């Protein structure tokens, strides 16, 4: 569907005129809703963890990437409203969030250049997927060329990308020079206790893992994150995370490995200890961005990880979508825009919210209680199943950096409701302003889903023992 | 006062001169 | 039971609804309509949850 | 006992050392957007090879290191 | 050009009640005592004597009652014991 | 039922505009349906009763019948009978106490108070290492929020300690729930002594469990978050957290702890012992030179908790009673004391300095009289049941170690000392020129402190009536071969 | 200032009068 | 256990560390012959760190005869004694030796890795409840362990006696 989607924008956004942008997004978003519920039921092809090898052994398709997948769909169908809606009608909001005539198509080929990724059974494969999202990402970086700090930010963008792109490449070679294979599934446990091929393999997971920012190269990706507008920055701190993501956890090539284990313990300390001394509300987030990452990363270690990432991957994704929302909402009560691609950028500007709006806050306070981890929040469980899988196999250390890191960040995830429960003296008194239904409705849907996601838990876990086992 | 009680109204965390704002 | 997911499911959509009003500064009780909307639609998905968890509960019982 | 214990020690390793010990370091990992960057991304694939070929030889000797690698950049 | 919404009508937070007449006369040097007792771990410095007093509460008496209680466990029962006995176990 | 008495919720709402009398009327009801439950519950039997399990896959939104158990566990036995009783008790009280002095988002104060009540004794239900943990931290949020908003001047930082220090141990507690889980694959404390694990991995879990313990308790030396939060916190927040949330902790002990550890706490006793000898001996001593009211008030709790551990591993019954007897009584007296320094003496002159505070008989000889008694009751004086759980406590402690617990046998003059002095300068001397004549206890301040004096009393008397709830409990953990 | 336990507590203060303390009762 | 060459193995420390402060020397001077000038002793701090830690770890293995964390902790103090030593500051020389001694304790106590002992992990390990009479290893569980066991254990005295006391009291 994805693909007959990209054809058909292309050209109606070529025979559309610039005023058409928001009925061409609604469009769309509609069409994937439609997609996501009618085209469900080929989970059923997945029964007992049936796996499919499908173009000449090119596409690996398991339960696995069938959910990575819908959950992809998800975040494009919620990310999507955000620019076909409007918050409210006023003119300083037409200013401030008003989508680009190619922003759509931008957004479709890179979630299929993310689906690539995901279904990637072959080197090839991988990196004509790697090329597209990161080809894709820069121009979505790029697209708004009114602002410096975005041109700026996408330079900085296509270089370093650039690099490792060509640290990927170097590294598929290698396995190719020695192997003289494009495949991980020509590896066998006889060939790993024969060859050495842990620098080979290491490698390229570093070079797919500085792609999404771990230390000690994330300064570059959260200068990015910082200075990209904040709609745009909704969307580039999340899908390249998913995908390389899933990719690695899909793959296995790093087990017990201590490169990886060195890396995550420090990007773990890097994303707690890092970000007390923020005082903007995107760089804020990317650290948390960065410490989940870590989170992710541990999982990487070790083998049958599939419930804990998934798991940890969807909460994660709800609570991170969730946060970027509320954040927008709370631009309507600020008394200074500082300009039209971050109207909000400090902390301390959403001070007195409560007052405000006291169910923003009440959906605040709940969505940073699920980062910190408080059950029985989604993010309590999140950790929960790490940890079960990280201890089963023998991270003592890991696990106890592991608890040093959530209490670290917990400081900067309260700063926020700190912050948004203090008091200010201008209290909005009235407004005949109504917020848009349809967000508000979405914003609200990811709140009880936090909230009350846990009463599912033993449902989900007996659908997945009969779907990845 | 920040996440650590440190004053808050050079580096990019702390820059607060902002070269999109209308006014410049 | 059936009937216990659906009527849960349902308060899902109506906790939805109630936190939707909320946020738009607007009275609980403000489109009366779209509490029903949103426990039918939130019913559904909950329906769909259920029926996929006894056909998976089958086929593990089936391999016995 | 109630000041210099309770209100002393105890605050050291308690939430104000720990308050001053975050803001240190907090301020060091934050303390040209292109060729830094480049240059940041060299040293890591060198440091990593390096690393790595001492931890062959013995890894008992590259805790020290990893000791000093974190005392730069948190201090 | 970019100003919040005209449509907003923003008054002022107060915060209601009855102002009881003030039956506490407020004491400067008092509160400045308090506030200053209150807050002295902002201002605690090791020292010799403080050092003195943290190395015998955190350390040395801690010490003393561990030597005790792993050197005592198991030693004594008492429960009914008769003349000549041993009231000591080992 | 729901549907229709949560259209009496909104009904009630929308006509009065304050939900309390609705939440008070509410919380009676809870009250007379767990004493109910008491009626209905078997003695002459140590199996856990009125059974349920909430989330089961077959029945995610009801209560499961099925042959498969994945959901949450929840039941009673006497142990949690008793608590759950304490809890009941307490929250009409804690609603009460600040019927008037809330004038603002009032009912999301309310609101904040009842669900923090209701998840405590929720948690005492709790049958699993899972749903206990999941209700043991649900909490923090709600304190968090509640202290942060209706807290005195300093009610910033003491929000943040009381999330951070209890988190802080919350994590390694699940370190050593996750290492049961997936060790065992069970997490039930039904049959969680039929488990007999290695002797090293008994010591390895130990640690985690008790630095949860350490700092929900607390003991020495992580107890420094206590008396700010305190301090700081609004008089719902302190009544609850000293009357409930500390209790918490020793239920933890005795339902997580002891059953499935047994072998590594015998060997870790003593160290129990040097930890709860330090925290009575120094937090009694450092009570001396506090100027603020509310934290000397609060610095007696650690000490009595002290006392309360040294109890509670002493390896006999007696020693076990005296700990659960002792809970209770504190559970009774501490938020009379927390009632008057934070409620009448802070909601009349709004200060909690201790040198504002001088002969308070002269206009009010009725608070002086409640000083008296309560302080006279803090410090353990017979026929309150305070005095019986340190008694108990004490035997207990002296029968495992017999020179510790001679040694903590000073206890009970600490405590006279700082209590003592305090009530000194509070109820005598020349009438303070600081303060002016105010109004003297109220009938609902007086109907407050006449319920936990009367509770604290007829335990005192006659401790024996909590037994047939209790002997059972008081085998099921000692370990003699 | 006279006592030992005064005269310790002299780096701890900043910006806090150091008074000489008399016995109230002398 | 057999000891530690403590002598080599140092002075392979030495070399190492003095290389990757000449490293980091290196970065530090394109990030900002001054290389070392305006070096900030990082040099120093490299090769101080290494022969302390290194030195101090061989030496408390071979002295105590074992191998466990206790050793790292030793090492992990005198590398903090080092680095504290900058501040010139009594109070913080302190600090710095007990805090990296507890740190570098707490990591040798968990295998002295960062990555795991693969052989010895739970999901590696014989696990759940053990058969007939076999001995109890690590992760496995019973429903009842021996009583010589406990009294070797634990160790006699304080309710733990050979022998169950109805038993041993019972009068014929
Ligand atoms: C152990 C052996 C330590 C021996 C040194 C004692 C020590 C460490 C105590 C740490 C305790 C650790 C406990 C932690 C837990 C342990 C498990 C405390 O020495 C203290 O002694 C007190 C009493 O004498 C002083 O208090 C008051 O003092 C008087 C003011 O009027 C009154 O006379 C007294 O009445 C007050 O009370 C303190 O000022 C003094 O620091 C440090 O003392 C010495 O070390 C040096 C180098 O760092 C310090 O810096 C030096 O002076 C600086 C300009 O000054 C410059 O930088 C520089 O010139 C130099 O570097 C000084 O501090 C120095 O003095
Ligand atoms: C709440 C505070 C948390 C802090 C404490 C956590 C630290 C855990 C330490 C305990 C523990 C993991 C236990 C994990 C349990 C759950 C984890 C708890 C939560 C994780 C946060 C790590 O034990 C480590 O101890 C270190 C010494 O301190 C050693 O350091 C190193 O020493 C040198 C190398 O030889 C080097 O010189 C250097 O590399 C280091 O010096 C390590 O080698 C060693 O692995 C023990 O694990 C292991 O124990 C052994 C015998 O016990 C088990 O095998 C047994 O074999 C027979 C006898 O062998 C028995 O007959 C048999 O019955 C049993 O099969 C194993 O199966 C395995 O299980
Ligand atoms: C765009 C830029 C383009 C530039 C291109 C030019 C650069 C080309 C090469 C660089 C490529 C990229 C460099 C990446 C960083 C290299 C680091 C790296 O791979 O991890 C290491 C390499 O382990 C070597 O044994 C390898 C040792 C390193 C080789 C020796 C060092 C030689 C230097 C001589 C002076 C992988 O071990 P690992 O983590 O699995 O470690 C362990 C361990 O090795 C096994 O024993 C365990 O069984 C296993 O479980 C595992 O846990
Ligand atoms: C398992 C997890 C998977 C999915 C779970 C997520 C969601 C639940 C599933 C389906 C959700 C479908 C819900 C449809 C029913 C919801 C519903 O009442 O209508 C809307 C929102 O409608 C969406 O915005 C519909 C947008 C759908 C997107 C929701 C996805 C999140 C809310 O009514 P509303 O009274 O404010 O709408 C009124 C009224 O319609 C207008 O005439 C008025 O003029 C205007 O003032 C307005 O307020
Ligand atoms: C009418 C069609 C509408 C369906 C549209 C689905 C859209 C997905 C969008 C976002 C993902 C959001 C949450 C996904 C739920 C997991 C389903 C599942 O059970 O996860 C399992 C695998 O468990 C796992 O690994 C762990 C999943 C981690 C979930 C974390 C959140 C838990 C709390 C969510 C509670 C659910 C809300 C219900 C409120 C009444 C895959 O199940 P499956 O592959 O067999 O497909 C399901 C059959 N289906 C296609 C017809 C729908
Ligand atoms: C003719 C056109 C005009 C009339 C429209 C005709 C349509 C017919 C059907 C209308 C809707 C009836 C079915 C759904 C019930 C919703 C009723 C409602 O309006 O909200 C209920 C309640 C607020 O009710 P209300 O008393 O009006 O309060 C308003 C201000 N206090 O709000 C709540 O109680 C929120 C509770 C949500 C969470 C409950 C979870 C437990 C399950
Ligand atoms: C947010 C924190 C995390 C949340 C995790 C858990 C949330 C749970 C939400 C509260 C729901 C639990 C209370 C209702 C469940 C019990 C209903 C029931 O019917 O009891 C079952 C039990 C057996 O009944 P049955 O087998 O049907 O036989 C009847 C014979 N005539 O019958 C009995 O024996 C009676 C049992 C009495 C139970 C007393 C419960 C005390 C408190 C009740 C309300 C608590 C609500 C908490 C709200 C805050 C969230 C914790
Ligand atoms: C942070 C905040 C976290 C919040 C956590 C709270 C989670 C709340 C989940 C509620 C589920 C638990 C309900 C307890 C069960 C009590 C009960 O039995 O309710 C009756 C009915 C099912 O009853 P039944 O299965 O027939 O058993 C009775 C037989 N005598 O039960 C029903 O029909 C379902 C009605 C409840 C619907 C709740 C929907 C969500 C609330 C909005
Ligand atoms: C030769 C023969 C033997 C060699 C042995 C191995 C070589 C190790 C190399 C040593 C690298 C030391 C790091 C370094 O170069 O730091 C310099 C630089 C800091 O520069 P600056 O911006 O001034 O920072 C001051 C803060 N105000 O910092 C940087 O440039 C950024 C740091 C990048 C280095 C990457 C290190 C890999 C990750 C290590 C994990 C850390 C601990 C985790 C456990
Ligand atoms: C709220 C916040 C709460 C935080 C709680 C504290 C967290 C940790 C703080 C820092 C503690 C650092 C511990 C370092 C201990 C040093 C060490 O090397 O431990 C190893 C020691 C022996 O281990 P092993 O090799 O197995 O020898 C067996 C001989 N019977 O293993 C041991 O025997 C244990 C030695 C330490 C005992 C516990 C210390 C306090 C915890
Ligand atoms: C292995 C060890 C695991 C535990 C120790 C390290 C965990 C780090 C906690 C971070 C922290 O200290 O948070 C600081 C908190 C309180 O916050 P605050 O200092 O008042 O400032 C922030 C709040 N403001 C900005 C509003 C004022 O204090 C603590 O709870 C310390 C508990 C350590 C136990 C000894």
């Amino acid at each position: 569907m994805l693909i007959l989607a990209i054809i058909s924008l292309i050209t109606f956004v070529s025979m559309s005129k610039l005023s058409d942008n928001r009925a061409i997004i609604r469009l769309i978003n509609i069409y994937l809703i439609l997609v996501l519920v009618l085209d469900s039921f080929l989970y059923l092809l997945f029964l007992n963890n049936q796996t499919y090898t499908v173009m000449g052994e090119l596409l690996i398709f398991n339960s696995f990437t069938f959910y990575i997948d819908m959950l992809i769909y998800f975040i494009m169908i919620v990310i999507s409203s955000l620019y076909g809606y409007n918050l409210y009608n006023n003119n300083l909001y037409k200013t401030l969030f008003e989508p680009k005539k190619e922003l759509i198509i931008l957004f479709l080929i890179n979630i299929l250049g993310a689906l690539l990724i995901v279904h990637s059974n072959d080197f090839i494969t991988l990196f004509v997927a790697i090329e597209l999202q990161s080809y894709s990402i820069y121009l979505i970086t790029a697209i708004y060329n009114s602002s410096y700090k975005a041109s700026k930010a996408s330079m900085l963008y296509f270089f370093m990308g650039g690099i490792l792109s060509i640290l990927i490449a170097y590294s598929i070679n290698t396995y190719y020079s020695v192997l003289n294979s494009y495949t991980l599934h020509s590896l066998d446990s006889l060939i790993i206790n024969t060859l050495d091929l842990n620098l080979i393999l290491i490698a390229l997971s570093l070079g797919l893992l500085f792609k999404i920012g771990i230390a000690p190269l994330h300064k570059w990706l959260i200068s990015i994150y910082e200075n990209t507008p904040i709609l745009i920055t909704i969307y580039i701190s999340l899908i390249p995370k998913i995908s390389i993501l899933s990719y690695l956890v899909l793959s296995n090539i790093s087990i017990n490995s201590l490169v990886i284990s060195i890396l995550a313990i420090l990007t773990l300390l890097v994303g707690s200890v890092g970000g007390l001394l923020q005082i903007k509300i995107k760089r804020l987030l990317a650290f948390s961005g960065l410490t989940n990452a870590g989170y992710m990363m541990l999982l990487l270690l070790l083998n049958n990880n599939e419930f804990s990432y998934l798991y940890y991957i969807t909460q994660y994704s709800i609570s991170h979508l969730a946060i970027f929302m509320i954040i927008i909402f709370s631009i309507y009560y600020i008394n200074y825009i500082n300009n039209q691609y971050n109207p909000i950028i400090y902390v301390n500007q959403l001070k007195g919210l409560i007052h405000d709006n006291a169910y923003l806050v009440l959906s605040m306070a709940i969505v940073v209680f699920s980062f910190i981890g408080i059950p029985p929040l989604l993010g309590f469980f999140g950790k929960l199943n790490i940890l079960m899988s990280i201890l089963n196999n023998g991270y003592y250390f890991i696990s106890i950096v592991l608890i040093v890191a959530s209490l670290i960040s917990a400081l900067y995830y309260l700063y926020l409701l700190n912050v948004s429960i203090q008091d200010k003296n201008n209290i909005l008194i009235n407004s005949n302003e109504t917020v848009s239904s349809v967000l508000s409705y979405i914003l609200s849907s990811l709140i009880i889903l936090i909230t009350f996601g846990f009463i599912y838990n033993s449902l989900i876990i007996d659908i997945f023992n009969v779907y990845f086992n | 006062s920040g996440a650590l009680g440190q004053k808050v109204p050079m580096v990019e965390d702390l820059e607060t001169y902002d070269e999109d704002s209308p006014i410049n | 039971a059936l009937f216990t997911s659906l009527v849960g499911a349902s308060g899902l959509g109506f906790a939805t609804k109630f936190l939707s009003n909320k946020i738009r500064l607007k009275p609980a009780g403000y489109y009366p309509l779209g509490y029903v909307f949103s426990g039918v639609a939130w019913a559904g998905l909950g329906l769909v949850l259920h029926n996929v968890h006894q056909h998976s509960l089958e086929v593990l019982e089936k391999k016995k | 006992i109630a000041h210099h214990v309770d209100k002393g020690s105890l605050y050291r390793l308690g939430p104000v050392g720990i308050n001053r010990l975050l803001n240190k370091a907090s301020y060091n990992v934050i303390n040209s957007s292109l060729s830094m960057n480049s240059m940041l991304i060299l040293i890591t694939i060198v440091s990593l090879l390096l690393l790595v070929l001492v931890m062959n030889v013995n890894f008992i000797i590259v805790i020290p290191v990893l000791i000093s690698i974190l005392y730069i950049l948190f201090s | 050009e970019l100003k919040p919404s005209s449509a907003i009508q923003r008054g002022p937070l107060n915060k209601g009640g009855w102002d009881a007449p003030h039956a506490l006369h407020n004491d400067g040097a008092i509160d400045r005592y308090a506030h200053w007792r209150t807050f002295y771990q902002e201002r605690f410095k090791y020292t010799r004597a403080t050092g003195k007093s943290t190395l015998i509460f955190l350390v040395a008496f801690p010490a003393l009652i561990g030597y005790v209680a792993y050197q005592s466990e198991g030693l004594f029962e008492f429960a009914g014991k008769r003349r000549g006995e041993s009231v000591t176990t080992r | 039922i729901l549907l229709s008495s949560l259209y009496l919720f909104n009904r009630i709402l929308a006509w009065q505009g304050n939900v309390k009398h609705f939440y008070l009327f509410a919380s009676n009801l809870l009250l007379l349906f767990i004493v109910v439950l008491y009626i209905n519950f078997n003695t002459f039997s140590n199996s856990f009763q009125f059974n349920f399990e909430l989330f089961n896959s077959l029945n995610p939104f009801g209560l499961s019948n099925s042959d498969i158990s994945n959901g949450l566990l929840f039941g009673i036995d006497g142990l949690s009978l008793t608590f759950i009783l304490l809890t009941v008790l307490l929250i009409p009280l804690t609603l009460l106490g600040n019927w008037y002095n809330i004038n603002f988002n009032s009912n999301l104060y309310y609101t904040l108070v009842l669900a923090i009540g209701l998840v405590i004794l929720l948690n005492f239900w709790a049958l699993d290492y899972i749903s206990f943990y999941i209700l043991f931290e649900a909490t923090l949020p709600l304190l968090f929020i509640l202290i942060h908003i209706y807290g005195s001047s300093d009610s910033e930082r003491a929000s943040f300690y009381v999330l951070m220090f209890t988190l802080s141990g919350s994590l390694f507690m699940l370190l050593s729930i996750v290492v049961i889980s997936i060790v065992l694959n069970t997490t039930n404390f039904i049959n969680h002594n039929l488990f007999v694990l290695s002797l090293d991995l008994q010591t390895i879990i130990w640690l985690g469990l008790f630095i949860a313990i350490m700092v929900k308790t607390p003991l020495f030396p992580i107890h420094v978050w206590l008396p700010v939060v305190h301090s700081e916190s609004p008089l719902a927040g302190s009544m609850i957290l000293a009357g409930l949330i500390l209790k918490l902790a020793l239920y933890a002990i005795l339902r997580l702890l002891l059953p499935l550890l047994c072998e590594a706490q015998i060997l870790y006793t003593p160290m129990i012992y040097i930890i709860s000898l330090l925290t009575i001996i120094l937090t009694s001593l450092a009570t001396l030179r506090q100027i603020d009211l509310k934290v000397i008030i609060a610095y007696s709790s650690i000490s009595h908790m002290g006392i309360a551990i040294l109890g509670v591993c002493s390896n006999t019954s007696l020693g076990i009673y005296g700990s659960i007897v002792l809970g209770v009584a504190h559970g009774f007296v501490s938020p009379a004391l927390f009632l008057i320094v934070g409620g009448i003496l802070y909601d009349r002159y709004h200060i909690r300095i201790v040198n504002y505070y001088k002969g308070l008989t002269t206009y009010m000889p009725q608070l002086a009289t409640y000083i008296i008694i309560l302080s006279f009751a803090n410090i353990g004086t017979p026929l309150t049941g305070n005095f019986t759980g340190e008694f108990l406590s004490l035997q207990g402690g002296f029968i495992r170690n017999p020179i510790i617990g001679g040694i903590s046998c000073i206890s009970v003059l600490l405590a006279a000392i700082y209590q003592l002095k305090l009530t000194n300068k509070l109820t005598g001397g020349i009438s303070s020129i600081y303060m002016h004549r105010t109004n003297d206890v109220t009938i609902r301040e007086k109907f407050i402190m006449n319920i936990l004096i009367i509770s604290t009393l007829i335990i005192g008397i006659c401790p024996q009536i909590m037994y047939n709830l209790l002997y059972w409990t008081v085998n099921n953990y000692i370990y003699i071969i | 200032i006279r006592a030992s336990f005064d005269k310790a507590e002299e780096p701890m203060l900043g910006d806090y009068p150091d008074i000489d303390p008399f016995p109230a009762q002398l | 256990f057999h000891p530690y060459n403590t002598l080599g193995l140092a002075t392979q420390s030495a070399m190492v560390g003095l290389g990757a402060g000449v490293v980091a020397a290196a970065a530090r001077n394109s990030l900002a012959l001054t290389t070392f000038s305006k070096s900030g002793g990082v040099v120093t701090i490299f090769t101080g760190a290494s022969i302390a830690y290194v030195f101090t770890y061989c030496s408390a293995a071979n002295l105590r005869e074992r191998k466990d964390g206790w050793n790292h902790m030793w090492a992990g103090a005198a590398t903090g004694a080092v680095l504290g030593a900058r501040t010139k500051l009594v109070p913080a020389f302190i600090g710095w030796t007990v805090l990296c001694g507890a740190a570098c304790g707490l990591f040798g106590w968990t295998g002295a890795r960062f990555n795991a002992d693969r052989k010895a992990s739970l999901e590696q390990s014989p696990k759940g409840f053990v058969q007939e009479d076999a001995h109890q290893t690590f992760w496995e569980v019973v429903h009842r362990r021996p009583l010589s066991l406990t009294v070797e254990q634990l160790g006699e005295g304080r309710g733990i006696n050979a022998v169950p006391i109805a038993t041993a009291t019972e009068a014929p």
